[PDB]
């Protein structure tokens, strides 16, 4: 379970913050709903022993010196979203998209 | 196997092999005129009756027209 | 969970039912809504599809299924409730 | 399908470089076998459209700007490994344990 | 159901509860002598019958001694 | 695909069979091992568990099964090909 953030806090760890992504914003017409939808980002420090993903990161971590590069703030979690559109075949799709919101963030 | 051109991949000839399709792209920013090409997985086109990375998007300052296609060596930028 | 409207005007091709009620499986935390989409040209209402719509922001707290797009192709509204998506209404925002 | 690295290579991008975790070298006895084991681990730049490991990579990194950080270099593949062990019970285990070995990498 | 000690919890007044155990160390540096205190939830505890996390480790220069407990509150450190 | 001799002297209370082959399952890429554990005291072998083994760099290329730490408490050894976990040696490296 990671830590939720907003522009009201002040965690330079790995956090994860809300997103807005805007379909209309990329001049996608063909996508009835959503016209956007919130996907949030992961963001922030991963400082040692900090929410790690894998038993590989907690192995590597231990192990590895600090050369040279810590873990990155990685989701940890995904759900998919519904969307209804038009295909290339222009047919009305009722559709189950998958990793399109970022649920939970954390270190790898 | 579907052979598409991969302007990065400089060790294999620039040239990828997938189950998905070929993959280009020209972005025009205010000052620059870049192009990409690669190969697309099928477990990556989503959704597959229309991928978003197939499809070209725009923005404030920048225009990226796009092309997907299933021939071999299709994913060739051209000039009018 | 939840429980919503289905229509599929497609039912024959994609070899479905054509109305009837869905049980909206859902996740621990996600939340689940209904929705209903259709057309309208001259004045003629012509279903396209109902059923039950995954976690979304857009329909978060909404008891009435009522479209905001001002003239669109294909309307859209989703709401939380069950059977919420039975009727529907398009009174788009004021700008 | 990721790129995987040696020490022979000059690739700045994300890539898969090996690593061999030592139980041993942390003290760890109770552990039968694997003395070693090769883990690997995930690094380099995650420069634009390059190796986006969700759709949510793909719409946020079109939609975001630069402004501010870019998609970091995570696995995208893990395995597991076979470990026989001395438990806390001091009995004789063997398991399959999750997440241990890093199999490809992209960016996030 | 079963709360922690957490070190830098610092909006949650110090206190975790999760369904795995309260995990404590202290890591002693050639120079420096630090502790850490957390949760530890049960899908994370791997192996579950003698996890990696809850192991004391060591290596050149650093000694990570650590205490995994189920009792509420009992990932406390202590002195001679 | 691999086959392998398995063996669990423990069989009773995991409730398995005590002696036999076991069919290794692997995925696509990774290959698969066999590999033997037993105890050695005072000159008495004593089996301890035999069966499949996931992929490990310890065992690439090893069609015999030899145990290399010297004077463990649970020797082990792993092999590459089918059943070559039957036999086992502790033969280990010069140093
Ligand atoms: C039709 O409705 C029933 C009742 O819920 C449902 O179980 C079934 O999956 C639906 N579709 C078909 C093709 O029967
Ligand atoms: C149908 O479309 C007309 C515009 O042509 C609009 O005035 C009316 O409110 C719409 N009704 C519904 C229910 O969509
Ligand atoms: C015993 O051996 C058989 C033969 O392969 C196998 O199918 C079975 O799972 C094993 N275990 C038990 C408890 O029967
Ligand atoms: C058993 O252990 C003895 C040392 O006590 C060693 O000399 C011998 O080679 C070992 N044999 C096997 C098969 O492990």
């Amino acid at each position: 379970l990671g830590l939720d953030c907003d522009e009201h806090s002040s965690e330079s760890r790995c956090c994860r913050y809300p997103l807005t992504v805007d379909f209309e914003a990329f001049g996608w017409d063909w996508i009835i709903a959503p016209k956007r939808y919130k996907a949030n980002y992961c963001s922030g420090q991963c400082e040692y022993m900090f929410m790690q993903k894998y038993p590989h990161t907690h192995l590597v971590q231990q192990a590895n010196p600090r050369g040279s590069a810590g873990p990155c703030c990685t989701p940890t979690k995904m759900s998919p979203i519904n969307m209804l559109y038009f295909n290339d075949k222009q047919q009305i799709i009722y559709g189950k998209i998958p990793g399109m919101v970022v649920d939970r963030c954390g270190c790898s | 196997a579907l052979q598409c051109f991969c302007h990065l991949c400089t060790k294999d000839n620039f040239t990828c092999v997938t189950d998905g399709l070929c993959f280009v792209s020209v972005t025009e920013t205010t000052d620059k005129v870049i192009h990409n090409s690669m190969c697309i997985a099928e477990i990556d086109l989503i959704p597959r009756d229309r991928p978003f990375v197939c499809a070209p998007s725009s923005k404030t300052g920048s225009v990226t027209t796009t092309y997907c296609c299933n021939q071999d060596h299709c994913n060739k930028i051209e000039l009018p | 969970t939840r429980e919503c409207i289905y229509y599929n005007a497609n039912w024959e091709l994609e070899r479905t039912n054509q109305s009837g009620l869905e049980r909206c499986e859902g996740e621990q935390d996600k939340r689940l809504h209904c929705y209903a989409s259709w057309r309208n040209s001259s004045g003629t209402i012509e279903l396209v599809k109902k059923g039950c719509w995954l976690d979304d922001f857009n329909c978060y707290d909404r008891q009435e299924c009522v479209a905001t797009e001002e003239n669109p192709q294909v309307y859209f509204c989703c709401c939380e409730g069950n059977f919420c998506n039975e009727r529907f209404t398009h009174l788009p925002e004021p700008g």
